[PDB]
């Protein structure tokens, strides 16, 4: 479906963006501005969607977006941020708070996009964990890891920016190519 | 609901599991010495998980809690962890509201500066998803460091602050924690606490309970205004 490299097609995207924003046409730059603004957007709402496809916290997540890599298991990489990979999820059960923290790579991205922190939203025999919890008076809140990485991230030197159902992220990235596609549209017709 | 060994435990290891699901402290010492205790059963269930989870509610009773030492004095590791980054029996009761579990852990001897095994951070930092600050009370009761660093040099009071859990920050600023401990990245609690302070909401109940640390942290000897981070 694609001829070229993510990286050629990042730039050829900026190139019309830039067209349109030098139209003397108020639609052609109205739609550039937008455009430029989904081009981004969509790129972070693809890492929302990618945080639902891990399974084992601590192994590799299938099907990171291209030009992007997983730091999320690299205490190395992590470090730089202030952040370990204990804080990234929840470990008494399966997680309800997880965390995945992706960097951008410059030779597709530039320095058009940043280090981006992405929050996982809120989700017999074999419940036996969930009754302990109960019996022990476990808060089980999906807000106290939030908040504390919030704290945590305030202090970065390193500037990294913050992000994130898995039905409803698809369907927004949906509705924005759509609109990236009627904007491309306006511009090529003021070309 | 109500667990049954059989779902978790064939074998020797179920004839262990069954004499900790009747609470028999005597017969679980004779048969734990002969027992493979470690060896996880189905859906990751340990033998000491087992035992947890039979002391719990109406169980929570002093020989059931004993049960757990017994354990653990055999030779069953408080500290193994589950897969998928799950963690253990000793990390999982210190989130508890009540210290009766972890102690009955601390009894058998675990090192209260004891680190987990996969990742590598003093298990007493999972005492701050508490919802009070029993179980520390306990590990700090029982030599704990006070100012044990996790590897980014996070103190137990600087991480407290970060997590909201502001009676934790109050106890251990009560206990003398160190609050002049910078962490990797030079910031004190108190760098934090200025952040927090000059963004709340004058009379919210945060803004309260943010004054209260600010003046416990002064009563007992901290440097206030902070310096600036470097």
């Amino acid at each position: 479906h694609h001829t070229s490299t993510k990286a050629e097609r990042w730039q050829a995207r900026k190139d019309l963006i830039a067209k349109g924003s030098n139209s003397l046409y108020p639609d052609a730059q109205i739609a550039a501005k937008r455009l430029a603004a989904n081009n981004i957007a969509v790129e972070k709402a693809k890492l929302a969607e990618n945080v639902y496809k891990t399974v084992n916290p601590l192994e590799a997540t299938p099907g990171v977006p291209e030009g992007w890599k997983d730091i999320s298991n690299d205490a190395g990489a992590l470090k730089k941020y202030g952040l370990d990979k204990e804080v990234l999820f929840d470990h008494a059960d399966t997680p309800d708070f997880l965390a995945r923290v992706y960097q951008p790579d410059s030779a597709v991205f530039g320095s058009d996009m940043n280090p981006t922190i992405v929050f996982r939203g809120s989700r017999n025999m074999a419940d036996w964990i969930n009754n302990g919890a109960q019996g022990l008076g476990m808060e089980s809140d999906y807000y106290k890891r939030a908040v504390r990485l919030g704290s945590r991230l305030a202090k970065s030197v390193s500037k990294i920016d913050i992000a994130g159902d898995r039905h409803g992220i698809g369907q927004a990235i949906d509705c924005i190519e759509q609109q990236k596609d009627e904007d491309i549209s306006i511009i090529r017709s003021r070309a | 609901m109500d667990l049954k060994p059989d779902n978790y435990f064939s074998g020797q290891q179920l004839t262990l599991a069954r004499a900790i699901e009747n609470g028999e402290v005597d017969e679980v010492i004779k048969l734990a010495s002969g027992t493979d205790l470690n060896k996880p059963g189905k859906e990751d269930m340990t033998l000491l998980f087992w035992a947890v989870m039979n002391s719990i509610n109406n169980q929570k009773t002093p020989e059931r809690l004993n049960v757990i030492t017994m354990l653990i004095k055999a030779g069953a590791d408080p500290l193994q962890p589950r897969p998928q980054g799950k963690n253990s029996p000793a990390e999982f009761v210190l989130m508890a509201d009540n210290a009766d579990w972890i102690k009955a852990m601390l009894n058998a001897g675990l090192s209260p500066n004891a680190v987990d095994k996969t990742f590598g951070k003093p298990i007493i930092f999972q005492t701050l998803e508490a919802k009070n600050t029993k179980t520390l009370q306990a590990m700090l009761d029982k030599g704990a460091d006070i100012n044990i660093t996790d590897s980014l040099g996070n103190t137990l009071l600087i991480d407290a602050l970060d997590f909201h859990s502001y009676d934790h920050v109050l106890l251990l600023l009560e206990r003398g924690a160190d609050p002049e401990i910078k962490a990797d990245n030079g910031w004190t609690m108190g760098n934090q606490l200025q952040r927090f302070l000059d963004r709340a909401k004058v009379g919210s109940d945060e803004y309260k309970k943010l004054n209260e640390i600010k003046d416990v942290l002064i009563q007992h000897g901290g440097k206030w205004p902070p310096t600036p981070v470097k």
